[PDB]
């Protein structure tokens, strides 16, 4: 018995970078139970998938070519998981039944199944900034080098980095309990006040390892709000950091 | 002036590091054998490496301008800094108060050290 | 086969080395120094090289029984030591055991140590398979009445001269810790050549080291040592025994006394201690104790126990040892 | 203008600086001198008695260019190494950071290695009874045959839980505690030597606060030099111990039987001051009272746990008769139990105590 | 605008600043002005007493970068950042997180490492009786003796829940509950400092209600601005803590001594109608009867405050006997013990008042 409220018939290889943009950055066992998944978003002709855990978010909006009536369901993390392990990159036209309480896809000669989880999902637009006015542009690979080089020293426990952003240079501070100082320079073309902000390492190299762009840009609103990361020729996903006190 | 000053590619420092780093287990019975003794003289580095029980020295030429001295620096990290830098790295490595200062273009790193002459008794 | 103690098995090794031996007993002490003669009269007779391996669950059989038939390539002689657990052997174990008896020759002086078995481990194969030539030795710590006797005769060994209050010290600060008793003798040797250990000369020199057991606070109660009970109560605290074991035997032996003493105006007191299962060693103690304790004392007896026990097992089990104490005072009245 | 702490700074150096232990001393001597050493030396004492600081004066002798004796010499090179702790194969292990049966395997690994100097490679486990069982039977098997130049020492300050089967590889010794002359006069020659002004009635209160343990005694005096500016009077060190004092339970218990009750009342403000919880205060003055009850049954009712104050209990159980102790013992359990639905129970123990007063 | 909370912005930063612990002031600043500085210290007390305040003190002190000063003299780079909670030389370590030796081990292995631009690298181990005694006996050789850059600082509530030898070698240090005075004093010098206006019956209630801490009378005193506006006053005060006016409670306890029946029914039925829970009554009742029979005691359980209705403390004190005092206390312990299980608290608080009167030791109920 089943009642398709929304039916995708889409690339599997679409749903995979979909879905893949967006992994990471999901909440394990939180007591936040609504965030303990991922959010399937439909929008007309475009398909987008929200994943958040209270200190990010990843938001991968995707035209689709298909129009079909907006909606919004959580499908647990554990579903995601089981369908990330079972999906590959062929080219077997992917169908998904969206129903009231469960989610379903038939995947060339599979079938997965799962629930949904009870609850409303945050709207992500209000988690964005709403003054993206200063702009860090600057090759992926070398940002990827430099906060993992930044990285080195940190520790598990204690994940951090300081982003002093300046005329052109951008400097990663790292410190660690052990109390030793890491410091990195870049060139990144920018126009804009000196400003400090702290972000986990992590996080920020997980978001730029989802990003296989040659560049990326970063929209900074102030010292205090949460900074946005997406590709600096494409719009279709976007990621959120928090900041960290210092 | 007490800046054990040393300079050399990341080629010709990471295959003795990790010949240096055998010794070096999980939990040393001392603090100070969890690191590795690090001396520029004589235009040579030596990398020594211990486990109060067994010792690898590894002894790399050095042609840079360098200063002689001696100090005692963390094992997986001083391992992590310079397998972490890409190819064909310079790093120089300098002596600040209690610190190592580790440079590469615009890379800086501060390490914590231990004094040299607390590494046992190799004598 | 040849059945003995301590003090005859040095006379017994200048016979003649036997197939094996096995040092039975729970006192640490008198296996070691049967194992050390038996080791050293080897040694004069030609076993240089001994090996010792303990009975664990995972024992490496195949390694001692191919050491049965292990040669010497340089040496010439050997001996094999085994450790037996604290509850003795069991099938595998007596399986292996007549094995290795089987795999006896004229080497092998097998050394068997551990705990004395009990009668059913007594009737086994392996038992029965060297029971033509070997040498038992006993090996049990001597109680309370032997004890006295036992220090002096070590005394009189170890060219020592003891006094009657300096033995009763000795016994008192050292009950069940023989080990630290000969550890003692040694050290009084050592200070004073001399070797006529005055009081004075023992009292500065000892430590309560003593061990005792719940049975010997039960025995004391009984006998009505109000002194020697509050002795083994401390001695049991420092150790670390949890006093739920000592309320468990007081109840049981407490309520079997109450039914004795409820009986004793129905029936004589020989045939209840024959219906009740009454060993014969402490029929004596348990007479006396019911001619000693009254009714009244039964009941306040059972009372403050209760008490305890509802006081321990609330998860409170604060200041048991007070009750405890309070308990061993009542039953000393 | 060093003014390091006066513990470590005192750490005897030669064994004539040892205060008490005198037989244990002379035990090393004759065993260092003319006989054998043994195998391993195990120390059983209290806190701050000089387990530690005989063990590591034990390696010295063991290890010195004069050889293995008792008295070896001063500022040699390997006495020096081991008093400031720089010594590579003096080892020293704590046995609750080790009681892994696999890193108590990787230490008995290292026996087999020859000392890097010295002769002997000295290991000094401190407070082996916590070792675990497994790592237990591992030590006692690597103690029965160990290498002609490997020896074992052991500190622990409480012995009952070690096996007994540890005295059939090891011999023991057992520091006594000690007294109140001992540490008076141990402390007298510190002050004299560090030219510190002081009253011998200062001393003997730092004596008996310190209950036994020398280390006790040395914070203690430097608790006292610091609040002091170094002149070290009676009144200070009774005032900073008072700060200190927490037998209120006790003195209680003596006020309230002595119908005092002024004096119980500056206790209990005191003791409301202490910030202490007025159920466990109650429950302990049952458990003093219970205690003074059984101790006039039989004298052997007491232990060594109060032999701190063990002297007013005697006095107590002598003097008090056994119905004041029930009719005390009562007073307090009903005061107990009619505590939490009382007042603010900084007044419903006053009122209890009352209550005991009224039997006057 | 933010108002920082008084325990957070109004938080000692000078031993001029902090009040009471006198003793364990004077061994600091004596101490640091002789250079003999332990490596290990214990302070001990109560709740919001001062340990960790005195402590971060002690650690400004140490690292001034002017020199080594009793006080924490010039607030340099240093002392601010730790005023500010940044680190300069406080690792503040809670022990509920490190129990296990398995990171006390790494805890341990860390402190052989020179500090950064400070002269000691202050531990600060808060609630030390936490640890287990793996981790004591642990981190027992590192107490005994640190490295010279190394100071260990432990804060405990309870010290009796720590191990003798742990306990040996560290400098003991306890800290003594404030006075209520001493409370009062630093309240009053909180709100003149705060451009909020006062009244000294107000202050008083609160001292008397915060337990010999500063932090709850802190916290009580904020709660207490919250029910005025800008302002703290006697209402105010009164209405926050529950507890009635004394002329009530007192005047009930009278018609119950004098065994009149009027009386009392008028007094409950008007206290009915103000709002206050019945078994604070009682309790407020209990609390004046044990003080009557304190003062039966000695006259030095009178208290300071009280002073409106002291002389009929005293009266009352001398009409009766201590053993009407002790009935009425056990008459009244009792019905408040049994007020849960009445049919109503209004209830039961009038069948404990009037049983109290039945049983009267003096002039009891007449009976038929
Ligand atoms: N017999 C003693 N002679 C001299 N100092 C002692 C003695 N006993 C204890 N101390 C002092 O106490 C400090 C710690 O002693 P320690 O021997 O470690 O006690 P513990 O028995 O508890 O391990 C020593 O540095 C020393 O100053
Ligand atoms: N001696 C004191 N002087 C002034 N304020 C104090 C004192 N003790 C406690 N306080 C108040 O309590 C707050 C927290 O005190 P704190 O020192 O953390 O107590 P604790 O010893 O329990 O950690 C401080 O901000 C301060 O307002
Ligand atoms: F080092 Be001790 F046992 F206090
Ligand atoms: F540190 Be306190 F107990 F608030
Ligand atoms: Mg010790
Ligand atoms: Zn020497
Ligand atoms: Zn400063």
């Amino acid at each position: 018995d089943w009642q398709s409220e929304v039916e995708f018939t889409l690339p599997q290889a679409t749903m995979k970078r979909l879905i893949e943009a967006t992994q990471f950055s999901m909440a394990h066992q939180d007591v936040r139970y609504y965030l303990n998944g991922m959010l399937f978003e439909t929008e007309g002709e475009e398909l987008r998938t929200v994943a958040t855990d209270g200190h990010r978010l990843a938001v991968c909006s995707m035209p689709i070519g298909q129009s079909l009536p907006s909606h919004s369901v959580i499908v647990p993390r554990k579903g995601v998981i089981e369908l990330m392990r079972m999906l590959d990159g062929g080219d077997n036209p992917l169908r998904v039944q969206i129903g009231s309480n469960n989610i379903r896809a038939h995947v060339g000669d599979f079938i997965f199944t799962s629930k949904l989880v009870d609850g409303r999902f945050p709207d992500y637009r209000r988690v964005l900034p709403k003054n993206p006015d200063k702009h860090l542009e600057a090759g992926c690979d070398l940002l990827k080098q430099a906060f993992a080089r930044a990285a080195i020293l940190s520790n598990e426990k204690f994940r951090g980095v300081r982003l002093y952003v300046s005329e052109n240079q951008l400097k990663i501070t790292a410190n660690n309990p052990e109390q030793e100082e890491a410091e990195e320079i870049l060139d990144v073309t920018y126009s804009g006040a000196e400003m400090e902000i702290g972000f986990n390492v992590s996080y920020v190299l997980d978001v730029l390892n989802a990003l296989k762009c040659e560049n990326v840009r970063m929209m900074l609103t102030d010292s205090v709000s949460s900074v946005q990361i997406e590709d600096a020729a494409s719009q279709s996903a976007a990621y959120v950091v928090m900041p960290m006190r210092l | 002036g007490p800046h054990m000053k040393f300079t050399v590619e990341r080629e010709h420092l990471l295959k003795p590091l990790q010949q240096v780093s055998g010794p070096l287990g999980g939990r040393p019975t001392l603090p100070i054998l969890g690191n590795l003794l690090l001396q520029v003289a004589d235009g040579t580095l030596s990398l020594t490496g211990t486990d109060l029980e067994m010792e690898m020295v590894a002894r790399v030429a050095l042609v840079q301008p360098h200063e002689p001295g001696a100090t005692t620096v963390p094992a997986r990290k001083f391992f992590d800094i310079c397998r972490g830098l890409p190819e064909g790295a310079e790093i120089a490595v300098q002596l600040e108060g209690e610190r190592m200062l580790v440079r590469s273009g615009r890379s800086r790193f501060s390490l914590s050290t231990l004094p040299a002459a607390d590494f046992p008794n190799l004598d | 086969m040849i059945r003995l103690y301590p003090e005859q098995l040095r006379a017994q090794l200048n016979e003649g080395l036997r197939a094996a031996y096995l040092l039975l007993g729970n006192d640490p002490l008198l296996l070691q120094e049967s194992q050390d003669a038996v080791r050293q009269v080897a040694a004069a007779q030609g076993f240089e090289e001994h090996h010792t391996f303990s009975i664990d669950p995972n024992t490496d059989w195949n390694a001692i029984f191919s050491l049965c038939q292990a040669m010497s390539l340089f040496a010439s002689r050997q001996t094999l030591l085994l450790l037996l657990p604290e509850n003795g052997p069991n099938a595998a174990i007596n399986e292996q055991l007549l094995t290795l008896t089987g795999l006896l020759h004229d080497d092998l002086l097998l050394i068997v140590r551990g705990n004395k078995l009990s009668k059913a481990q007594e009737n086994a194969a392996w038992f029965t398979a060297l029971a033509n030539r070997s040498v038992q030795v006993t090996c049990q710590t001597p109680e309370q009445a032997q004890l006295p006797r036992w220090v002096a005769a070590r005394a009189k060994q170890l060219n020592l001269e003891l006094d009657d209050a300096a033995n009763q010290v000795l016994c008192y600060c050292y009950e069940g810790n023989l080990l630290a008793l000969a550890q003692a003798l040694e050290r009084l040797s050592l200070l004073w050549p001399d070797g006529k250990l005055t009081l004075p000369r023992v009292e500065q020199a000892v430590n309560d080291a003593a061990h005792f057991t719940p049975f010997h606070w039960v025995d004391a109660l009984l006998m009505g040592k109000s002194k020697r009970a509050l002795h083994i109560l401390q001695q049991l605290r420092l150790e670390g025994s949890e006093p739920v074991i000592l309320l468990r035997t007081l109840q049981r032996e407490l309520l079997l006394l109450v039914n004795l003493k409820r009986q004793s105006a129905h029936t004589p007191l020989r045939a209840l201690f024959d219906k009740h299962r009454v060993w014969q060693n402490r029929r004596g103690m348990m007479g006396e104790a019911l001619n000693r304790l009254s009714q009244t004392q039964l009941r306040q007896a059972v009372q403050l126990l209760t008490r305890t026990e509802l006081t321990l097992k609330q998860d409170y089990g604060q200041s048991v040892w007070a009750e405890l104490e309070g308990l061993s005072l009542l039953l000393c009245h | 203008m060093s003014y390091q702490v006066l513990a470590r700074k005192w750490r005897p150096q030669t064994f004539a600086d040892v205060v008490g232990q005198e037989h244990v001393l002379t035990a090393l001597a004759n065993g260092l001198s003319l006989g054998r050493i043994h195998h391993a030396y195990l120390f059983s004492g209290t806190r701050g008695v000089g387990k530690t600081s005989i063990a590591r004066l034990l390696a010295k002798g063991l290890n010195c260019e004069t050889g293995i004796t008792a008295t070896p010499c001063g500022v040699c090179d390997n006495c020096r190494e081991i008093e400031q702790g720089r010594f590579v194969d003096l080892i020293e292990i704590d046995a609750a950071s080790r009681t892994k049966v696999e890193d108590t395997r990787d230490l008995l690994d290292n026996v087999q290695y020859a000392p890097a100097r010295g002769r002997f490679k000295v290991y000094l486990i401190d407070e082996v009874h916590m070792l675990s069982r497994h790592s237990f039977n591992a030590l006692l098997k690597t103690l029965e045959e160990p290498p002609e130049h490997v020896k074992f020492l052991l500190a622990t300050t409480d012995p009952q839980k070690l096996p007994v089967t540890i005295l059939s590889r090891c011999l023991q010794f057992h520091l006594k505690a000690l007294d109140v002359e001992q540490i008076r006069h141990q402390l007298e020659h510190i002050l004299n030597e560090e030219h510190i002004a002081h009253e011998p009635r200062a001393l003997q209160l730092l004596a008996r606060a310190a209950e036994g343990s020398l280390r006790d005694a040395l914070s203690l005096t430097d608790q006292a030099i610091a609040s002091g500016d170094g002149q070290v009077s009676t009144q200070a060190v009774s005032a900073m111990l008072g700060t200190l004092d927490d037998d209120q339970a006790l003195s209680l218990v003596e006020a309230m039987v002595e119908a005092n009750g002024e004096r119980v009342m500056a206790l209990i403000n005191e003791a409301a001051a202490r910030g202490i919880e007025w159920e466990a205060l109650l429950v302990e003055m049952l458990g003093l009272l219970h205690r003074i009850a059984m101790v006039q049954l039989s004298p052997a009712a007491l232990g060594n746990d109060m032999a701190a104050i063990e002297l007013r209990m005697r006095e107590l159980a002598r003097t008090i008769p056994p119905t004041d102790i029930q009719l005390y013992y009562q007073t307090l359990l009903i005061g107990r139990k009619e505590l939490p639905y009382a007042p603010d129970r900084r007044m419903g123990v006053e009122m209890t105590l009352l209550r005991a007063l009224a039997f006057h």
